[PDB]
């Protein structure tokens, strides 16, 4: 029975993550006075659909200079982490219950990182070199600061396991207490994916395209199989971590229909801050995570670490 | 990711323009010149006409000018919201790029109703302008031009005071006073630096001296002043479209010089003479006395100027062409000193650069 | 008459509601949300953009497009082989080798215009006596050879054996400016 | 309140093309739920419709032919589908079809 | 100094409210009336079995029957 | 309009409510009608074993009331 | 066995799909299709030759850094303990002292970029 | 039923996908790119035709070669148009990339881009409306909509 | 003028300045299509008398 429920966990993510591909082409084209895709389906909804058919009937490539056991095994990496990593999230029931579920994401988010930088190096191009000499200096500018937030938030939730968050937040958002948290919460996560305004790796300007001027079609999509697909995680996990939604352990239905209303609302704010500010240049991400968000996280880390101590509100374990 | 010498390898769209207008006579050489700066269209064959006026010792009609100086800010206005946006855009703002562009497509509808073409209106001849405005054009314009100083709010709103926008911008690309004159620079640059210096303030060619504007003018030389002066000149222009539209005298279009300027059709076919001129103006073309003169024109990017040269002939003999983005591209290498890849990307619009003019 | 775009005003003079007003800007990213309101007002409103197929851009009656050899009302042919129409194309697209139609009237026997070296200029419709070559609003003539580009008077005669209902009214109605 | 009159000029474009085959033929077809005024008909075909209230350049539109010399055209519409006579109108070149 | 203070407030202000909760982290455990109860509470966790001790006729202040009121006790814990 | 975005939200949103949705009745289905029991220490597993081999079916989602 | 199954299961889809994205499709190959592109221009030396970076200062401190987590990492479990006094002073004292290290950093321009 | 229908339809599959997916290039040479951005501008959206401009070859199934191709830039044209996997199509846009356009007698242009790429369509004017590039990506998309290409397989 | 004035009230506040008055896209204030004909005026050189060339 549970071969069956991996099915239930990973075609509707696959499709899902596909129909954010059309919905992601429209709310930036109507904040841009455009209609996006409207003429494949009755919406554009086979838009994606065509997308996907093409680039896996385009030829790809084995260039002269690349290094094929790492030109190949790199996007294999990006969609097999991107999509094992939806396998601890609780909605609300997490496919398989982890002690240590938020450190399998931290490691297992930052094992991403590297295919960028094997993506980049094995494909032997100036450009995709400096992609991956940015991923290196994207990951860490944010990884520190990641790590640091998630601690000071599930410091007042006891445990590690995500579970324990839903329990945590029976009564209260998260959000309350650690708004600040929250907005940095936002933002490194922001900085992972590489979605803008921290859009380096894939820089489409200083660089043609970014560690992945050398990825024909077929390699190529693979890559957006898990860029995508980690925006969909990172606002699931924001949504679990500070949105707590309603539980109503007799109605584990709502649990999960109130979990996508908010988890589509964040997905749709990562593509509306894509339409509206720059880029930064990829030494100010690393200035603004080490010279602002560091100095404040590491006081609210000691600020969370003395809170239950002064007002004996030490959460349980177990 | 540091710069350390840059060699931008122009030639790259060299078509050669300057050699093919001396086998065409001067008409026949107006539209290489909409093709020089392909985003200032009839701002170009404004600085040709000039020029040709000049040597030929004639001058336009009132109206002529006017529509000259009014559809001289509309290119300048075309101009400058390209170089606000498509600098924004290999920043990373790509919005802005699709809202200004909703207004150059309503811009470029007078083009297409003062000549035929989108882009590349033949609009401008030496002996005044080419054709009258259709019936009610200048009520469209009117009505854009209110409109208009909302959608620069817009803009002005999404990427003036950000913190991604001006880090992004601010102290880089700042261009000492002393070396913009040496290093021949014109147009915003000089003004971003601190230098007061526009032509249509200065030397003054047509109505530009009747009409009230300011010059906006930078404290420090950051490509971020000089966005302010383009954002700011798009405001200026938008005052002068106002008056122009507000003071069109009645009269001819072109001059009444049957030598130079064609007549009409209703004269052509009906009176000898005039058939005579229109023969003789579309197959040898106007001669031009002997002489030389050099003609600048505040083109939006800068000190655009035309140096003919002329035989007692129909076709010119030397036509040499002074893009203002070849003094401002040659010094890139100074401005990108100690900035990174990306700032070069950001030092490239900012000059507000087209390589038609350039390469020419 | 000079105007400073960047030059502060007046300075050192902060107190603690300024200088908090300083610190609420950068410690919650006002000036950011406040770029993020302009962008949610225009998913709000209506798209500009046009189904090309169905419905299609506005154009004037001077528009300069695919090009068209008149006729007179009777069925006359309008060129009479002038030749300053190719005098005054600066590409020298066009050709003409006329010759006497045996019937005694000056006509053309070639009147080949290559679309690929037309740059769409308008002057040859305006040096015309006799309005014999026009340009009708026909921008969509895109072919799949390079070959269908070198109009000769057969494909030009054809083009204006099509368009008249259209150039007709164009030329009636522009025909007082020029 | 106005929610019900919007949904109410909805109903009038679902239901306002004959029945739900004559919506089909449209909405993949066109891709427009609109309706307008019918100016007038080709002889081949074509339909021109025309929407005052609507913003200039998507005022005038056409509903092409399924088929114009034997070609099939229900799919493959292309833009060099109108006459001369409406080429001139639909082109917003003047106010009288 | 209040210019000092207050104009990085104005320029510099993540430098002051790092500082400020950095000195307010340190000084609020001092105040608390509950800082004391942190403790307690973990002692009042039984991960491990209460290991009983054999009576010798000398042990009278420890309980005999679990719910008796000769022992320690929670009451304070269920009014906090 | 901007409500064109919904198709593209609607069956989206379907989509993310289907891995929770699922993973707690296929849950329920497997375990005999109880939520899955989550042993996060030694102690719940001694219990879960303990049901396992309480009952004469090796299963630990049957459970053996007061009838011994 | 459960979370075996899922990454295995994720590893053969991954295969799949760029198995399939490799033989698929039609190909045609010949040398100046498969050189490196560095836009539009042949390279004038390769990619693999040393590329200086000028944040290694911060590439450093980022390890120490990341060890410094993994003392903190703990503070979970630690605040169960029965002292409550000790795990807060050596709390307050790890992370105090990491910001020191952090603010020497920032004036000897240590985050700063070598120019 | 036959073997060939089977074929025709899976030929119209992948050709459809191939239509509807049409990624240019930002490869604007020069004043044809002008009207090129006005395309990709609000009035005349490609995005409805699943029509996304894409920066590296590598990832770009049309090339719009619009603006003037000078022998200084025909060698990189060529380069350019090696590195897209095939199946590529390729748009000549305007006079200049046509034939020579404006400046088909000079000493430094090639007189048309068929010259250096095989053309699969061609749009005239100078520069031609966003209209006339449109009509001409639809001709193009119409060009994939009769390939054939997996019905002579069959043949074959 | 379809805005339904609560979803013109949303855009009219998140951009901070009324824009009902200054729409984009233009419904009824532009010039007809079709005008009637004009007459150009013909400027001076006609006078048909004392307009020797030789003197401008
Ligand atoms: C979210 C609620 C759904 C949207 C809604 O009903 O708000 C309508 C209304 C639209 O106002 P508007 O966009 O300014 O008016 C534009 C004119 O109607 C523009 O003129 P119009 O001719 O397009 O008139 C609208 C007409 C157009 O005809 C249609 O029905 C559109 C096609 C229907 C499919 C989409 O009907 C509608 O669009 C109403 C459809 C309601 C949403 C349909 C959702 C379909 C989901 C399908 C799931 C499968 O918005 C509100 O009042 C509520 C706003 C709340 C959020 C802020
Ligand atoms: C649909 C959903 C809409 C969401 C709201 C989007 C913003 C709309 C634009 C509003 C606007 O115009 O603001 C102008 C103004 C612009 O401000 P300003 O720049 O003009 O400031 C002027 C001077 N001072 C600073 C003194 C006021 O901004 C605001 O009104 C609000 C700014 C504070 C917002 C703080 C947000 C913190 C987010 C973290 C908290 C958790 C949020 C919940 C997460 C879920
Ligand atoms: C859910 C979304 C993701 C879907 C991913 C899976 C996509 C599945 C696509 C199914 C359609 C299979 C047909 C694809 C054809 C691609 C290859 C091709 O067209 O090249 C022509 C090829 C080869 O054509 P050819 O043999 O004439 O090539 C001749 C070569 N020269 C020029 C040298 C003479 O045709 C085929 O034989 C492909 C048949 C594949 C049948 C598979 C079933
Ligand atoms: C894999 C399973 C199938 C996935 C769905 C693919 C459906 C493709 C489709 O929607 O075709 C509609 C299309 C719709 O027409 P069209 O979009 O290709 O033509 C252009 C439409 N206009 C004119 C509006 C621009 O149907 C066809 O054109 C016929 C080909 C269908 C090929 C699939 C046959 C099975
Ligand atoms: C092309 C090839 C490329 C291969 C790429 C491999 C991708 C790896 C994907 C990222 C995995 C990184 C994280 C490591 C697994 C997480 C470890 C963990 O904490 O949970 C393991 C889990 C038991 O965890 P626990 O919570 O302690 O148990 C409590 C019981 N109530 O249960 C387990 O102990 C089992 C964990 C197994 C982890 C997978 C090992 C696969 C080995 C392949 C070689
Ligand atoms: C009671 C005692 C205890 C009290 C303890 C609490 C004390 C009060 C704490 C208040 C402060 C809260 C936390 C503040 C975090 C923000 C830090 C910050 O200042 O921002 C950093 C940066 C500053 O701008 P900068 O230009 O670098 O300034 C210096 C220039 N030399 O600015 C930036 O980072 C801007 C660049 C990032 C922009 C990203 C775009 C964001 C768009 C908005 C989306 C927000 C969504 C938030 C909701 C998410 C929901 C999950
Ligand atoms: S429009 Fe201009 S370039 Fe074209 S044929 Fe006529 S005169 Fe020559
Ligand atoms: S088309 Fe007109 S200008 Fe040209 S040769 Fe014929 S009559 Fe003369
Ligand atoms: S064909 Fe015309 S518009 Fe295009 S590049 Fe050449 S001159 Fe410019």
């Amino acid at each position: 029975m549970f071969f069956i429920n991996i099915l239930t966990l990973l075609v509707p993510i696959l499709i899902a993550m596909a129909f954010l591909t059309l919905v992601e082409r429209k709310i930036l084209g109507y904040m841009q006075l455009r209609k996006g895709p409207n003429i494949v389906g009755p919406y554009g909804i086979l838009q994606p659909f065509a997308d996907a058919m093409k680039l896996f009937m385009k030829e790809p490539m084995r260039p002269l200079t690349t290094s094929m056991s790492l030109f190949i095994i790199a996007p294999t990496l990006s969609l097999t982490l991107a999509l094992s990593l939806w396998v601890p999230l609780p909605m609300p029931h997490p496919l398989i219950n982890l002690n240590l579920g938020i450190l399998f994401i931290l490691a297992t988010s930052s094992l991403s990182v590297y295919s960028i930088l094997w993506s980049g190096w094995a494909s032997n191009s100036k450009y995709s070199l400096f992609g991956a000499l940015r991923a290196v200096a994207q990951t860490i500018s944010y990884e520190v600061t990641m790590a640091i937030i998630l601690l000071s938030v599930l410091l007042m939730n006891g445990s590690y396991s995500l579970q324990t968050l839903i329990t945590t937040q029976e009564h209260m958002w998260l959000l309350l207490p650690a708004w600040p948290m929250a907005m940095m919460w936002f933002i490194s996560t922001l900085a992972e994916t590489n979605r803008a305004p921290f859009d380096l790796t894939e820089g489409e300007s200083e660089l043609v395209s970014g560690f992945n001027v050398e990825y024909a079609a077929g390699p190529f999509a693979l890559f957006f199989m898990a860029e995508y697909t980690n925006i969909i995680l990172m606002n699931a996990l924001t949504t679990i971590i500070f949105l707590g939604p309603l539980y109503y352990i007799n109605l584990p239905e709502l649990y999960s229909t109130n979990f996508m209303m908010e988890a589509l609302l964040l997905s749709s704010t990562f593509l509306w801050i894509r339409a509206s500010y720059p880029r930064f240049r990829y030494d100010q991400l690393m200035h603004l995570l080490w010279k602002n968000f560091l100095p404040l996280t590491l006081a609210l880390c000691m600020w969370h670490i003395s809170l239950p101590i002064f007002t004996a509100g030490v959460p349980p374990y177990m | 990711e540091m710069v350390r010498k840059c060699d931008p390898h122009i030639g790259l769209l060299h078509r050669g323009t300057e050699k093919l207008i001396e086998y065409k006579t001067y008409l026949q050489a107006l539209p290489y010149f909409d093709r020089l700066d392909y985003v200032s269209m009839m701002c170009n064959e404004q600085a040709y006409s000039i020029a040709v006026e000049k040597l030929l010792n004639i001058q336009p009609p009132p109206r002529a000018q006017w529509i000259r100086v009014l559809f001289g800010e509309i290119t300048r206005i075309l101009n400058h919201i390209m170089a606000v946006t498509t600098h924004a855009l290999d920043i990373g703002a790509m919005t802005p790029f699709f809202w200004m562009f909703e207004e150059r497509e309503k811009m470029f509808e007078f083009y297409e109703r003062v000549s035929g073409a989108r882009m590349h209106a033949a609009y401008i001849r030496p002996g005044g302008v080419h054709q009258d405005l259709p019936l009610g054009l200048l009520d469209d314009i009117y009505e854009f031009s209110k409109n208009f100083s909302l959608r620069i709010d817009e803009v002005e709103e999404m990427l003036t005071n950000n913190r991604i926008w001006r880090n992004r911008t601010v102290d880089i690309g700042v261009v000492t006073a002393e070396d913009a004159l040496n290093y021949g620079f014109s147009g915003v640059m000089l003004r971003g630096s601190g230098i007061q210096w526009d032509l249509r303030k200065t030397q003054p060619y047509d109505v530009y001296d009747q009409v009230e504007f300011d010059v906006p003018i930078g404290s420090r030389g950051d490509c971020y002043d000089r966005y302010l002066c383009r954002v700011e000149e798009m405001r200026q222009s938008l005052r002068i479209i106002e008056q122009c539209l507000n003071k069109m005298p009645p009269g001819e279009i072109k001059v009444d010089d049957a030598k130079v300027s064609p007549p009409k059709r209703a004269e052509m076919k009906t009176s000898m003479e005039s058939l005579i001129h229109h023969f003789k103006l579309y197959t040898e073309g106007y001669q031009v006395p002997p002489g030389a003169t050099y003609t600048a024109i505040e083109a939006p990017k800068g000190e655009f100027g035309v140096y003919l040269v002329s035989d007692g002939s129909s076709r010119p003999y030397r036509c040499k062409i002074k893009a203002p983005g070849f003094a401002h591209l040659a010094g890139l290498d100074k401005m990108s000193k100690g900035h990174m890849l990306a700032d070069v990307v950001a030092i490239i619009g900012t000059q507000d650069i087209v390589f038609g003019e350039i390469d020419r | 008459t000079y105007k400073y775009v960047n030059k502060k005003e007046q300075e050192s003079e902060v107190d603690m509601k300024s200088a908090t007003d300083n610190a609420a800007r950068i410690l919650m990213w006002t000036e950011l949300i406040r770029g993020l309101g302009m962008t949610l007002s225009y998913l709000f409103r209506e798209p500009a953009t046009i189904n090309y197929p169905f419905e299609k851009g506005p154009l004037s009656p001077r528009f300069r497009g695919e090009h068209a050899l008149r006729r007179y009302p009777s069925g006359e042919e309008r060129c009479i082989a002038c030749k300053l129409c190719e005098a005054i194309c600066p590409a020298q697209a066009i050709t003409i080798e006329a010759e006497p139609r045996a019937d005694g009237s000056r006509r053309t026997t070639r009147y080949d215009i290559d679309m690929t070296k037309c740059i769409y200029c308008g002057f040859c419709q305006e040096a015309c006596p006799v309005d014999a070559i026009v340009e009708g609003p026909n921008f969509e003539f895109s072919t799949e050879t390079h070959e269908e580009l070198l109009y000769n008077k057969e494909k030009l005669l054809n083009n204006g054996d099509k368009w008249e209902a259209e150039i007709a009214a164009n030329i009636q109605a522009d025909y007082l400016y020029r | 309140m106005e929610l019900v009159e919007v949904l109410k000029r909805g109903v009038q474009q679902v239901t306002g093309h004959g029945g739900l085959r004559g919506l089909l033929r449209v909405f993949f077809r066109a891709n427009d739920i609109r309706i307008g005024t019918l100016v007038g008909e080709d002889k081949y075909g074509n339909k021109y419709y025309e929407d005052n209230k609507q913003f200039f350049g998507r005022h005038r539109w056409v509903i092409y032919t399924t088929e114009m010399n034997g070609k099939n055209t229900f799919w493959d519409v292309d833009g060099s589908m109108v006459p001369p006579e409406w080429h001139r109108w639909l082109h917003c070149m003047t106010d009288d079809p | 100094i209040s210019a000092f203070l207050k104009n990085a407030w104005a320029k510099e202000p993540v430098l002051v409210v790092s500082f400020s909760v950095w000195g307010l982290a340190i000084i609020m455990p001092m105040i608390s009336p509950y800082t004391k109860y942190a403790s307690m509470i973990n002692k009042a966790t039984p991960y491990n079995y209460p290991v009983p001790v054999r009576d010798d006729g000398n042990m009278p202040d420890v309980p005999s029957h679990p719910q008796d009121p000769l022992g320690p006790s929670l009451d304070w814990l269920k009014n906090l | 309009m901007w409500f064109e975005i919904l198709p593209g939200l609607a069956i989206m949103g379907v989509c993310l409510v289907i891995p929770g949705v699922s993973t707690a009745y296929i849950h329920k289905f497997t375990n005999g009608g109880k939520e899955k029991r989550v042993a996060r220490v030694q102690y719940q597993w001694y219990l879960m074993e303990r049901d396992r081999r309480i009952s004469g079916v090796n299963r630990y989602y049957v459970s053996k009331g007061l009838e011994n | 066995m459960n979370l075996y199954t899922v990454i295995f299961i994720n590893i053969l889809l991954s295969l799949t799909l760029i198995l399939v994205a490799f033989w698929l499709p039609q190909m045609n190959l010949y040398s100046e299709k498969a050189n490196p592109y560095e836009c539009g221009f042949d390279p004038t030396s390769s990619a693999r030759l040393p590329f200086s970076m000028k944040f290694f200062l911060v590439a450093i401190t980022f390890l120490l850094f990341d060890l410094e987590i993994a003392l903190l990492l703990p503070l979970p479990w630690a605040i169960q303990t029965i002292k409550t006094s000790t795990m807060m002073i050596m709390a307050f004292i790890l992370v105090t002292i990491l910001s020191l290290g952090l603010a020497y950093e920032w004036t000897q321009k240590g985050l700063e970029w070598t120019e | 039923s036959r073997a060939e229908y089977v074929v025709t339809k899976l030929d119209d599959l992948i050709n459809w996908a191939r239509r509807s997916s049409l990624w240019p290039m930002t490869f604007g040479l020069a004043c044809c790119a002008v009207e090129m951005m006005h395309m990709a501008a609000p009035r005349y959206d490609m995005d409805r035709f699943g029509v996304v401009f894409r920066a590296s070859p590598r990832q770009a199934d049309v090339m719009i070669v619009a603006g003037t191709l000078t022998n200084k830039m025909a060698p990189a044209l060529r380069k350019v148009y090696d590195q897209m996997p095939e199946p590529r199509y390729v748009v000549s846009m305007g006079s200049c990339a046509n034939g020579g356009g404006y400046y088909h007698y000079s000493y430094s242009v090639v007189r048309g881009c068929d010259r250096i790429v095989p053309v699969d369509i061609y749009v005239p004017g100078c520069p031609p409306t966003a209209e006339a590039l449109l009509y001409g990506i639809l001709q193009l998309q119409r060009k994939i909509k009769r390939e054939q290409k997996l019905k002579i397989w069959y043949r074959r | 003028a379809s805005a339904t004035r609560v979803i013109q009230k949303l855009r009219n506040w998140a951009s901070g300045q009324d824009l009902q008055a200054k729409l984009q896209l233009r419904y009824q204030e532009i010039a007809k299509r079709t005008q009637p004909p004009p007459k150009l005026p013909v400027g001076p050189s006609h006078k048909l008398s004392n307009n020797y060339y030789c003197t401008r």
